[PDB]
């Protein structure tokens, strides 16, 4: 109960709850950039290429970033099969692993982001505003609220020659 | 009398101060003034001590044998300029040893004087470490003449002032690397002055690695068994 | 109201409320560009600048209400506050916004209190090292005044030939040459009065430029002449005299000072008890211990995968494995041959592979609850996934990122985890930093207050680049200006720095400026800055070792040779292998057989034990509880109760007497140790 | 020589000449005049410019000929026991480090500005010779007519790089020491941009440096 009832390890928790969510915004919507030539307007994503002058054309034609979104999901999903799970049955160990799987949805999005990037610099300007700082602020979530549920779930530091790290109970 | 020696102190210190580079011919003039007539009171303080309360207890304070020498040099200076023999090369020398007239304040401090009065006492274990680490800086600069002398030899037109060309120099080049100070300029040059960024002349590198590791290792044995050993037992003698 | 005006204030919901504002009044300093008030970040945030100043002024009128020395600077803040919306001096200490936050937290109240305890104490120790600077500031003004004069080519001696124009060539060839003007120029550091010349012997004492000023004096031949290659050379002995006696030996006088006077803090008080430290570091481990988990498993089956892991050579084994990881991520290198490129994609799979199946087998072999308990298999876990990951991303590069990479190198500190000697070094420095947060807290809060100013001061110089001030090195950012400070810090031609920073400099163009002012930027209070910074460091930086090394000094002079927590740390071990989980007591036919495993000066030696380890157990005192039931928690200090502390009879309680006035707090259970 | 004749000689034979060698220092003592006319005779023969510098060993036969020099490198080489834990922490903390680096940036200061059509390197008065990029997160090189292409060795004559373990480790000791780190950080971003490669430099210069250091201090404390 200590480990997995404390307040400060389920403001993390539910922290993590809004970041499941805005890097589920970004990888759905497709306006994370701007070709601007001047009309031949075009909002780049991962899976829809849509340029907008109503002519809204939308389509596919980018891959590297697709595939690599598949991990920085899936990890959500095995990160929260061990976080929903950790809470019942008395077992806050269990907590542990799917924390893991938080900083690596954190970085499969920062290698996406990069991935992004490219794409738009190889192709006329570049504007982001609506979901390259929604996933630049669920990278930043899911990185940081799950190096911090790491250290709010590793015991700490004994602090005396007696209290030994793993320590009983 | 403990504020009254202040004023000629404090008029002495002075006076070596305002010295400075295109100073006016009145600063100078006045700075004609104030060792003429402060050299004059130097004696007055001195005099009255030797005769008004014993020559035999005069030579037993310890800066009162100071009190001599600031006379007896500071007079003899002007005795070396009033007879046609201003000697060019002494006359900044002897600048310097009047210089030690603001070392007279020694007397005003009372407050480190117990470790001074320990610091004293340990002179023959104070040179035993610092015989051994010169002995290691020799040793070391003797082996970068034998490494590095003569090869400092590049066609460039820059400079490359820290060098093993000489002993003097290459004594100097060492304790540069102590300090760590720009360690790596003087390795670069030692690198380059075999073949360059290659297997067999890169391992001049070595040399500088162990220059530095084990000779500042020395360092903190030097000057923290001093000032360990020897500012705790001022904590016990101003305890006791 | 004098009581909704007392209890508003009071209890929890008004020090996390306006503490949550300076930490963000605080960060709008920060984030505003230094090279134009006139941007659309620079416009906005100024309305924080009055949205939070109408807050703070909630706090004066709801706290000046209340009642009739760290208050009249929050009067400060506020009234700069509202007159900031010389104007120039009046933005420069609203930096003082952070100094609220260290009258509200208690445990920054002290730390600023106790490093105004170590300046007084250290004053007679700082007068004679000013003194001295002083007396070779007045040497070096007769050697080298006047002598730091020197032409553009070095050719041309005095000041009046030194007219006209010169050729430079350019990479030491003769048919490639340009037109300069030569200029008669004085060394920055220079000995031509005294207050100079101890500016000078500042910097050779920091060891910044030292050999610079070195061969500029070797050089130096009379007043008013350029110099002369290795002129004097006689005058390293002035250099390396004053660096000995002030870089070296003063600078140590005053560390160690700061040592043995940080020893009496935990040393100005008395203890004419009983127990002395060795007692009191021996019976509270014994009192305030809790036993562990062994997770022995069950199942033989689970027990013939349990006895493989454990053991010896399965930790020989993997420990092996991690030492050719190492030499084969040692040994790429940049253009390297095809087969060589390549079996490092071969055996990385091959090395991921291998331990991704020993983390499978201590799932099945440790119990899986048990497996994540243990906090060096949390790190095992993830190295094992992120390594995994890494293999299917490069994979799936060419079947249509190099952070991943890193978790091939993090295997690496596994190893770490059998010395024990190192990471009993890393535990005891790593907790005293965890103890003590509030003395770094300060270091943090010097550089926050300094970077602030310095953008302020100096963030509107152009990035020329062949100076200081460039695109790696400026004030025109808080990372970057927070990066510079960091540099001097380090002493890293911090002195070269505070020469680019002061008057005379080129203005960007996009600063505000008058046409015939580009020259304007930079100020001599640089001089101010960079050694007050200087020296403001030092003193932040030797307290925070210092009080580091304080803490842990139990640990620094623990003589192995007697006794330590080592023993016991090993005792608790061999007790793990009795209980499955922590339960007290263990059976006592494993109590006889308890004692052939201990080291002699906890169990008992290596001889023939059928005198002394079949008499002693039951001749000293042990409780007498039932039979097969004797706990960890009552033994603990009567085992170690033969090692030190023999006592005579009757006056078992007057071991209790001393229990609690000689102790600390209460120890509830301690009826245990008692008969 | 007629030293170490005339010390072997006025104790006995061999297990007295054994007296000569059970206390260590002789032992320094016969490597030396060994050694010099081992030199001294290949150089007659060959009529050995290598072999010279193994002379500088000879003034430590001073430290074996001064008593109370031999009561200090005896303690100087006890203080030595408590500080190997923190000097087997530094050298695994340099392997991890220059792995790290050899991953990240092997091979990409190979590129400079150059003087267009030459082979000049192209710097600013007192700029020293930096990486460039072409259109990317590195510097841009922009000084005047000069166009940058990749056949540099690198940042101070092909010395400070990390294209191999040996060069790698070799800038992560020189960075260790606070002894130009900050000109290796300025090249890096000079490559790649100076977005991520802080995070490599300052970590380096605070636990490599200012915590070693507090840790060796430490030690020194203990043992005094
Ligand atoms: C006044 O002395 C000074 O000018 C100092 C000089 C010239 N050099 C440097 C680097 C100091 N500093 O600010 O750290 C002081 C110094 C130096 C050695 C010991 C003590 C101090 C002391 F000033 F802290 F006392
Ligand atoms: C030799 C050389 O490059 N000269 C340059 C020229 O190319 C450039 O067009 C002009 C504009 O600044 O400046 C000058
Ligand atoms: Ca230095
Ligand atoms: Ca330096």
């Amino acid at each position: 109960m200590s480990p997995t009832e404390a307040p400060k390890v389920r403001v993390t928790l539910f922290c993590i709850l809004v970041g499941i969510v805005l890097a589920m915004t970004a990888v759905v919507s497709d306006h994370w950039a701007v070709l601007s030539p001047h009309c031949e307007a075009a909002h780049f994503g991962l899976w829809r290429i849509c340029t907008k002058r109503g002519e809204k054309n939308c389509s596919y034609f980018s891959i590297s970033a697709a595939a690599i979104s598949v991990f920085s999901l899936g990890f959500l999903i095995m990160g929260t099969i061990c976080a929903l799970m950790a809470f019942r049955k008395k077992r806050d160990y269990l907590l542990r692993p799917a924390s893991m799987f938080y900083v690596f949805a954190g970085l499969c999005l920062f290698v996406s982001l990069e991935v992004m990037r490219q794409s738009v610099k190889r192709m006329i300007e570049y504007y982001y505003s609506w979901s390259f700082a929604c996933a630049c602020a669920a990278f930043v979530l899911l990185f940081l609220g799950g190096i911090s549920l790491l250290l709010f779930s590793l015991p700490r530091m004994p602090q005396n020659p007696w209290e030994s790290c793993m320590d009983a109970e | 009398f403990y504020w009254l020696v202040i004023l000629i102190v404090a008029l002495n210190t002075l006076s070596i101060a305002s010295e400075h580079h295109n100073q006016p011919l009145w600063l100078t003039h006045l700075q004609d003034i104030a060792n003429r007539v402060l050299l004059s009171l130097f004696t007055i303080e001195m005099l009255l001590k030797m005769y008004g309360l014993g020559l035999r207890q005069y030579f037993m304070s310890i800066f009162n044998r100071f009190d001599c020498f600031v006379v007896c040099s500071g007079i003899l200076e002007l005795l070396l300029v009033e007879s046609g023999a201003m000697t060019p090369l002494g006359i900044s020398v002897l600048r310097c040893i009047r210089l030690l007239r603001l070392f007279k304040i020694t007397k005003y401090w009372t407050s480190l004087s117990n470790l001074v009065a320990s610091l004293l006492n340990s002179i023959r274990s104070i040179a035993s470490l610092l015989l051994l680490l010169f002995l290691f800086i020799i040793i070391f600069a003797l082996l970068g003449m034998q490494l590095f002398g003569g090869r400092y030899d590049f066609e460039d037109t820059e400079v490359r002032r820290s060098n093993f060309d000489n002993f003097p120099q290459a004594l100097i080049s060492v304790f540069q690397v102590l300090t760590g100070e720009d360690w790596n300029s003087v390795m670069y040059n030692g690198i380059m002055a075999y073949g360059g960024p290659s297997y067999p002349g890169v391992l001049v590198c070595i040399y500088f690695i162990i220059l530095f590791v084990c000779g500042n290792y020395i360092l903190l044995n030097v000057f923290l068994a001093i000032a360990v050993d020897n500012l705790a037992e001022a904590e016990s003698l101003t305890s006791a | 109201v004098r009581v909704l005006c007392h209890r508003i204030v009071n209890a929890t919901w008004f020090t996390n409320f306006i503490l949550l504002f300076i930490l963000l009044s605080s960060a709008a300093l920060a984030a505003e560009d230094p090279i134009r008030a006139e941007s659309v970040r620079n416009q906005i945030l100024g309305y924080f600048d009055i949205a939070f100043t109408s807050v703070f002024t909630v706090e004066i009128v709801l706290k000046m209400t209340t009642y009739g020395y760290f208050n009249i600077l929050d009067l400060l803040v506020v009234a700069v506050s509202l007159i900031s919306m010389v104007v120039k001096i009046l933005r420069v200490l609203r930096v003082l916004r952070p100094l609220r936050a260290i009258n509200r937290a208690k445990g920054l109240k002290h730390v600023v209190q106790c490093v105004f305890v170590a300046i007084r104490t250290i004053g007679n120790i700082v007068l004679v090292t000013t003194l001295l600077q002083f007396m070779f500031a007045c040497i070096g003004v007769q050697l080298f005044k006047g002598k730091f004069f020197s032409c553009n080519d070095l050719s041309k001696m005095t000041e009046e030939e030194c007219r006209g124009y010169y050729y430079v060539y350019k990479d030491g060839d003769p048919t490639q040459m340009e037109l300069r003007p030569r200029q008669w120029i004085h060394n920055d550091f220079h000995f031509d009065n005294v207050l100079s010349a101890m500016m000078s012997l500042f910097t050779v004492s920091t060891f910044e430029g030292w050999p610079q000023l070195l061969y500029r004096a070797i050089d130096s031949n009379e007043e008013d002449m350029g110099p002369v290659y290795n002129n004097r050379v006689e005058m390293a002995i002035f250099f390396i005299i004053y660096i000995i006696l002030i870089a070296f030996f003063m600078m140590n006088i005053f560390v160690g000072f700061v040592i043995v006077t940080f020893q009496e803090q935990g040393e100005t008080e008395y203890k004419n008890c009983e127990l002395d430290k060795n007692q009191r570091q021996c019976v509270q481990y014994a009192l305030k211990a809790r036993p562990l988990r062994c997770y022995i498993p069950k199942n033989p089956y689970q027990y013939q995968v349990w006895y493989v892991v454990t053991s010896s050579y399965f930790e020989y084994l993997m420990f092996a494995l991690i030492m050719l990881n190492t030499i084969c991520l040692g040994m790429q290198h940049y253009h390297q041959s095809e087969e060589m490129n390549h079996i490092s994609d071969i055996l990385n799979v091959a090395f991921t592979i291998i331990f991704t199946l020993e983390m499978i087998l201590k799932l099945l072999a440790f119990k899986a609850r048990g497996y994540f308990g243990d906090p060096w298999n949390v790190f095992d876990f993830l190295i094992v996934i992120g390594s995994i990951i890494d293999v299917i991303l490069s994979e799936i590069d060419t079947f249509l990122s190099a952070f991943f990479r890193l978790f091939r190198v993090m295997r690496l500190i596994k190893l770490l985890s059998r010395a024990e000697g190192v990471r009993t070094l890393l535990w005891t420095f790593i907790k005293s930093f965890q103890a003590l947060p509030y003395v770094a807290l300060l270091i943090v809060m010097l550089f926050f207050i300094y970077a602030v100013i310095g953008m302020q001061m100096f963030g509107k110089i152009a990035l020329v680049d062949g100076t200081q001030i460039n695109r790696n090195n400026n004030f025109q950012t808080f990372p970057q200006a927070v990066l510079l400070l960091f540099r001097c810090a380090t002493g890293e031609a911090w002195q070269e720095i505070l020469l680019a920073c002061s008057y005379g400099k080129l203005c960007d163009p996009e600063s505000d400026y008058a046409p015939g002012e580009e020259y304007t930027c930079g100020t001599n209070f640089a001089y101010y800055y960079f050694i007050s910074f200087y020296m403001l460091c030092a003193f932040l930086i030797i307290n925070l070792f210092v009080a580091v090394i304080m803490d842990n000094f139990d640990y620094l002079t623990r003589d192995w040779s007697i006794l330590g927590p080592h023993h016991l740390d090993e005792f608790k071990a061999i007790w793990a292998e009795y209980d499955p989980e922590a339960k007290g007591r263990i059976k006592h036919l494993d109590v006889v057989t308890l004692l052939r495993r201990i080291q002699p000066p906890l169990g008992f030696g290596k001889f023939c034990p059928h005198r002394v380890a079949c008499k002693r157990l039951v001749g000293m005192n042990m409780p007498l509880n039932s039979d097969g039931t004797v706990t960890f928690n009552a033994t603990l200090f009567a085992l170690v109760r033969t090692a030190l502390k023999i006592k005579t009879e009757g006056n078992f309680e007057q071991a209790n007497e001393e229990l609690r006035a000689i102790i600390k707090k209460i120890w509830k259970r301690t009826s245990m140790k008692l008969l | 020589s007629i030293e170490a004749a005339m010390k072997i000689i006025a104790y006995g034979f061999l297990f007295h000449q054994d007296a000569y060698l059970r206390s260590g220092w002789n032992v320094l003592d016969f490597i030396i005049v060994f050694l010099g006319v081992f030199t001294a005779i290949l150089e007659q023969v060959n009529v050995v410019k290598a072999l010279r510098a193994f002379r500088v060993l000879r003034p430590l036969r001073l430290v074996s000929g001064v008593p109370s020099l031999q009561v200090v490198l005896n303690s100087i080489f006890k203080a030595m026991l408590p500080l190997f834990h923190i000097a087997l922490l530094v050298l695994f903390m340099v392997i991890i480090y220059a792995i790290i680096g050899l991953e990240l940036f092997k091979g990409k200061m190979h590129k400079t500005c150059y003087y267009i059509g030459t082979d000049i390197v192209a710097t600013v008065e007192n700029e020293k010779p930096s990486p460039c990029a072409r259109t990317g997160s590195g510097r841009p090189c922009t000084i005047n007519g000069s166009e940058c292409r990749g056949g540099w060795p690198g940042p101070n004559h092909g010395i400070t790089h990390f294209d191999n373990f040996g060069f790698s480790m070799l800038t992560v000791y020189q960075c260790i020491t606070m002894e130009g780190w900050t000109d290796v950080l300025y090249w890096v971003n000079d490559a790649i941009g100076n977005e991520w490669p802080w995070i490599y430099f300052v970590t380096l210069i605070l636990l490599g440096s200012f915590f070693i250091l507090n840790l060796v201090l430490g030690v020194l404390s203990g043992e005094f």
